[PDB]
RNA sequence: AAGAAAUUCGUAAGGAGCUAUAGAACUAGUACCGCAAGGGAAAGAUGAAAGACUAAUUAAAAGUAAGAACAAGCAAAGAUUAAACCUUGUACCUUUUGCAUAAUGAACUAACUAGAAAACUUCUAACUAAAAGAAUUACAGCUAGAAACCCCGAAACCAAAC
RNA sequence: AACGAGCUUGGUGAUAGCUGGUUACCCAAAAAUGAAUUUAAGUUCAAUUUUAAACUUGCUAAAAAAACAAUCAAAAAGUAAGUUUAGAUUAUAGCCAAAAGAGGACAGCUCUUCUGGAACGGAAAAAACCUUUAAUAGUGAAUAAUUAACA
């Protein structure tokens, strides 16, 4: 990770994470299943149905990628027809 | 105190100084002198009862 | 040669320890010294023995001979003790 | 260890020079002038650290910005150098990962 | 040198105070003063909990001494005196024999006659009244 | 007060008595001492005690787990995807009803921003604002609307209390100098044309029933009409009141402003507009 | 307020060279072993005499920050009514003072039982009388500034403070004028419907 | 790991530095060292007057002297009438396992000689569906303050001179 | 004047998972097991530990009854902790005694599992065994292990 840059002298986004990962404004993040698409034809119709899925992350996961990722990547996105409007609060939640 | 030990002469002197100091003498001559810079009337006051006895 | 005029004041002290006390100055009377009132001590001397005096009778006690023929000569240039002494 | 044999001169400072008298006037030249110049305007300092503050490798890289064109042949290899050292320093090493 | 410490002389000073009486080069040295110094003060520490227990060993040795004059083994003589319910320590039990002989004695003769009363009571089984100074006062 | 009447009987305040207030700062820990020195928290021996500990994501060798999850699509595309802070109906009744709108007046995206009714940054991709069904059945407010997107329901509770919505687009440039309009004058440029919606939102805005500045002007009766009977309200006739005029105003498709004209200027200094005379200028300004 | 008019300014000038922009030090002083001695790369290192610093100042350093607007503005009413309950400021309806000698300004302050030190505020620095600021600049302790540069450390300096009637109405409206504010849209300067 | 642009914005003499192991290597690129390129020091101190016989100032560092030693022992501590005799007591640091009678390092004195950054968190305040002195963030936030991450050392590698 | 490939300057404060070092007091809490790794002189995660906050049951014990001295556990009782959330590391080689397996249905030896310890007191020796709830001043006191055995 490059903590101070030379140019501006900021934080740098790891790109390996924004071409994996979404953040929802929340905390969460969301992932693929790795090997979803690799070996299918050996595959059972129940493993390949999990797969296509997608999941969340860890608390330790979680607080790795927002170290890797910028501030600008943890913002409030106003997109009309998002498919991910719903998603991006936590509703009766206590803890 | 003045008024509690009358065998105790007190001598007051305000002066412009730095450090306040109280300095005690005893009868066999010896002194003492203890500072008292930055201290509480109640530090003091236990302070001085200590001298006297 | 560093920083500061504290460093110097506690040394100048340490000097003073090893001046004097090597070398200690001849004895002074405690009149000479600060803090001297005569009237106030003289109350005090018979407050600490517990004693009820007479301050006019005690003063003339202290009184010496020797001390009334100094004094006269460094005026030139008031009673003894004896009658005190003697009962 | 050794200590002065002398007391040093004393130090006597003027607390009311015109300088320390009319310290600070002038500081809220905006909110009470209309916002006409920010007070930031009113430091006196090198051009590249007017009004800005940064960390020592933010701080050689804005000294090379300003004045990098107009700077001494072996004053820039440097302060060319001094970049490279704090670079390595902040982006690869630390205890904090 | 933007900062130096310009009062480091007695820093120096409070560990070489504590070592002039020491002997060789650490009466006068940091480096070799400190390490003496701290030992020095580590067997102060272990030594005020041990004057209190070799003053006692002291006391015993006198209290031995003492009561062997007067014929009885050091066992015979504390016990008995405590079985006659008279509570003494032994700090001031060598005080006794040291500075009051004639006191002691009193002590070595009354410490005597209880152990003779215990042999006699177990000498002698059943109801019989004990002797006058075995008998023991109580407290409510 | 009391509290003020303490202050009097304490002595002078003055550069001396200044405190600090209460734990608002910290020690800050030095390595000079035992708990803090020696080994100063770094530990034993070893890389992470000589300051030399690897890259974040490195676990020991064995493929990272960041690195071994599939590329996935989430963010593609990000830095261009359309965003419209939107406004609900809560925030647009409670903006009018404390005086920091005036429904009276035309409603645009310079008098929402003015009034701070609604925050628009151009640079982070920003649109325009889209109306939002929240609020609807407290929105009891007649007021002649411009906002980028409407929704289905938005537009029932303006058209219900007797008011005109209408959405309009404004292309990146246009919006900067809608939302900021004083600074463009500062700089003394002539003011531009806007663009007309690129083709993919051209269907939106030619809609009839999405109210589209663009629509044909005389579809908007059936369709306000086949709205009115969905949600059970009988369409109030704009004509006959008084504010006819004002709740019509639209204005033209190339204009930011609706009573400017394109390729003006304006002289703040000297309170004037200057109109180019050139007619070559002219052409291109109408067209 | 008082520890911002000190430190935002501040720029410190001390700096010490590193290990590398010492002179020399280029070559390596003796072999690792059959010396008995310890290993140095450098005769120009920290552990050495003539080296460079470990840890120095690096450089001009700023100590620049602002506080926010509004916390700045409120120490400046915070500061006015502690003047005013202390019985240390002075409303006064012009500056005019029958003559320009220094004595006489001093004098009335021991008179009126003021302050050793006597802080003026005029309104305009153009309009300010003549005749005052003769006697002031003469005097050390009696500092003459313009409205616009009031500011919170000058106070606490200075003992007692004398304020023109314009300008009490001057500061009124200047800081009242912090509340009841939107958040600037602009920076103020650029034109606004209702600010001058 | 690197990293734009479009497009906006701008009229710009001092020291909370050093004071002879510090600040420049510098009293000097001199002495000295190398065939050469090249490397590279150390230090001075009276007073108004020396056309007043060069002052002062200090139980003050290690080292000595004044004043060698007197059964017995990590050199001390508890003590004591008494300096030593009597009792108690396996140098220090680092290090090994949390053990050393080990193994490293230190003849002694003076001076110098090694933790530094604000993404997340905590604490303290200003205003508050708004905060920020232009671009930022927001389903109680936002702004500002304080609070953090060392030193010395290779065998080597490349360029250009000698 | 030490050539498996000269020397000087510069790159250069080369780099070092390795060796060495890292400067005031005080109070408090406090562990070398599992996984992966060109990994076993390292690092990362789990587990443990810790500072704060939230609110409520937690530890020992736990009858019957299961699956067979344990895995599980209900009323009780003795007692004050346990769970969740936010932040953060170092650590990842043990040492010795006593129990029980398992390697050749052996002892040992090498492992594995449970238990305990880290005196100033005691056991010729004496960090590991036995007596010992923290640390403070006193010229008080009662005591523990043990001070060998008299077969
Ligand atoms: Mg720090
Ligand atoms: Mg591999
Ligand atoms: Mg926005
Ligand atoms: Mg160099
Ligand atoms: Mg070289
Ligand atoms: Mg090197
Ligand atoms: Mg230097
Ligand atoms: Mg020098
Ligand atoms: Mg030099
Ligand atoms: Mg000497
Ligand atoms: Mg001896
Ligand atoms: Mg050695
Ligand atoms: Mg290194
Ligand atoms: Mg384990
Ligand atoms: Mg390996
Ligand atoms: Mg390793």
């Amino acid at each position: 990770l490059t903590y101070c840059s030379t140019r501006k002298g900021k934080r740098k986004t790891v790109k390996s994470v924004v071409h994996r990962f979404l953040r929802l404004h929340s905390g969460l993040w969301l992932r693929r299943k790795a090997g979803y698409k690799k070996k299918l034809w050996k595959k059972s119709t129940a493993r390949k149905k999990r797969l296509r899925e997608f999941v969340f992350c860890s608390k330790t996961q979680s607080k790795l990628l927002d170290k890797m990722t910028t501030s600008f990547w943890k913002r409030r996105n106003w997109y009309a027809g998002d498919p991910y409007q719903m998603y991006h609060d936590r509703t009766n939640l206590r803890v | 105190f003045a008024r509690r030990n009358p065998g105790v002469v007190v001598y007051v002197n305000p002066r412009p100084c730095a450090m306040p100091r109280i300095v005690a003498e005893y009868l066999n001559g010896a002194v003492r002198e203890e500072n008292v810079n930055s201290k509480s009337v109640e530090e003091i006051k236990s302070l001085v009862q200590k001298l006297a006895d | 040669v560093k920083k500061g005029f504290r460093a110097a004041f506690r040394f100048q002290k340490e000097l003073e320890r090893w001046r004097l006390l090597r070398c200690p100055p001849p004895p002074v009377r405690r009149s000479e010294k600060p803090n001297w009132d005569y009237h106030a001590e003289v109350q005090a001397f018979g407050s600490r023995l517990q004693e009820t005096f007479s301050l006019d009778l005690l003063k003339t006690a202290f009184i010496n001979s020797c001390y009334i023929k100094s004094e006269e000569a460094k005026r030139q240039s008031l009673k003894d003790n004896q009658e005190l002494f003697e009962q | 260890a050794f200590v002065r044999l002398t007391l040093p001169p004393p130090k006597v400072v003027d607390r009311w020079n015109e300088k320390r008298a009319l310290f600070g006037v002038y500081d809220n030249i905006g909110i009470l002038g209309n916002f006409e110049k920010h007070p930031k305007e009113l430091i006196k300092g090198p051009v590249w650290l007017r009004g800005w503050r940064g960390n020592e490798l933010q701080r050689c890289v804005r000294k090379k910005k300003f004045v990098g064109n107009r700077m001494f042949i072996e004053d820039l290899h440097n302060l060319n150098k001094r970049i490279s050292y704090l670079y390595k320093h902040f982006n690869r090493h630390g205890k904090y990962r | 040198l933007r900062n130096r410490l310009t009062d480091r002389y007695w820093r120096v000073q409070e560990v070489l105070k504590h070592a002039q009486h020491f002997r060789g080069r650490k009466n006068r040295c940091y480096r070799l003063a400190v390490r003496a110094v701290t030992r020095a003060f580590v067997k102060c520490t272990k030594a005020r909990r041990l004057k209190k227990r070799n003053l006692r060993t002291l006391w015993i040795n006198r209290i031995t001494a003492a009561s062997q004059e007067h014929g009885l083994k050091y066992p015979a003589f504390i016990v008995n005196l405590i079985k006659c319910q008279v509570e003494l320590n032994r700090k001031v039990l060598v005080d006794l024999a040291i500075y009051e002989p004639k006191t002691f004695k009193s002590l070595a003769a009354l410490a005597k006659r209880r152990q003779q009363e215990g042999f006699a009571a177990a000498l002698g089984d059943g109801k019989e009244p004990e002797g006058i100074f075995s008998r023991v006062v109580q407290y409510h | 007060g009391t509290s003020l009447d303490l202050l009097r009987s304490l002595p002078r305040v003055s550069l001396a008595n200044l405190k600090p207030s209460p734990n608002s700062r910290k020690r800050e820990r030095r390595p000079r001492d035992r708990r803090r020195g020696r080994k100063c928290g770094r530990g034993h021996k070893g890389e992470r005690q000589r300051g030399t500990r690897p890259r974040l994501g490195f676990e020991g060798g064995q493929t990272p787990f960041y690195i071994r999850i599939p590329k996935y699509g989430f963010n593609e595309g990000h830095s261009f995807r359309h965003q419209y802070q939107p406004l609900s109906l809560r925030r647009l009744q409670y903006l009018i009803d404390l005086g920091r709108v005036d429904p009276t007046q035309p409603i645009d995206l310079t008098q929402l921003v003015n009034g701070r009714g609604v925050t628009i940054q151009p640079l982070k991709r920003d649109y325009g604002v889209q109306l939002v069904e929240e609020g609807a059945d407290t929105f009891q407010a007649k007021i002649n609307i411009e906002v980028q997107l409407a929704s289905e329901l938005a537009i029932a509770a303006i058209e219900k209390n007797g008011g005109v919505v209408t959405t309009a687009f404004y292309d990146p440039r246009s919006l900067e100098i809608l939302c900021k309009p004083i600074p463009f004058f500062l700089r003394g440029q002539p003011i531009p044309k806007r663009m007309l919606p690129p083709e993919s939102l051209v269907p939106y805005y030619t809609d009839a029933k999405n109210r589209g500045y663009l629509a044909d002007p005389a579809k908007f009766p059936e369709a306000r009409l086949e709205l009115a009977m969905k949600f059970g309200y009988v369409l109030p006739d704009i004509t006959k009141d008084e504010l006819f005029r004002m709740l019509s105003a639209r204005k033209d498709p190339r204009q930011i402003f609706f009573g400017l004209a394109p390729g003006w200027v304006v002289n703040m200094a000297d309170k004037k507009i200057l109109k180019p005379t050139d007619e070559n200028l002219l052409k291109y300004y109408s067209s | 307020v008082a520890i911002w008019q000190r430190n935002f300014r501040r720029i410190s000038y001390a700096n010490t060279k590193t290990r590398a922009e010492v002179s020399g030090g280029g070559r390596k002083p003796w072999q690792q072993k059959g010396s008995g001695r310890a290993r140095h790369g450098s005769i120009r290192s920290p552990l050495w005499r003539g080296g460079g610093v470990a840890h120095g100042p690096r450089g001009p350093t700023s100590y620049y920050y602002m506080l926010p607007m509004k916390v700045r503005a409120l120490g400046l009413k915070v500061a006015l009514t502690v003047k005013l309950m202390q019985d240390d400021l002075h409303i006064v309806d012009s500056l005019e003072l029958p003559t320009a000698d220094p004595q006489y300004l001093t004098e009335l302050a021991q008179y009126r039982h003021w302050g050793s030190s006597v802080l003026l505020v005029d309104l305009t620095h153009e309009e300010m009388p003549k005749n005052v600021v003769a006697a002031t600049s003469g005097l050390n302790s009696f500092n003459l500034i313009p409205a616009v540069g009031l500011n919170v450390y000058s106070m606490l300096k200075h003992q007692t403070l004398v304020l023109t009637l314009p300008s009490v109405a001057f500061l009124e409206d200047k800081l009242l004028w912090q509340d009841s504010r939107y958040t600037p849209l602009y920076p103020f300067r650029l034109p606004y419907s209702d600010f001058p």
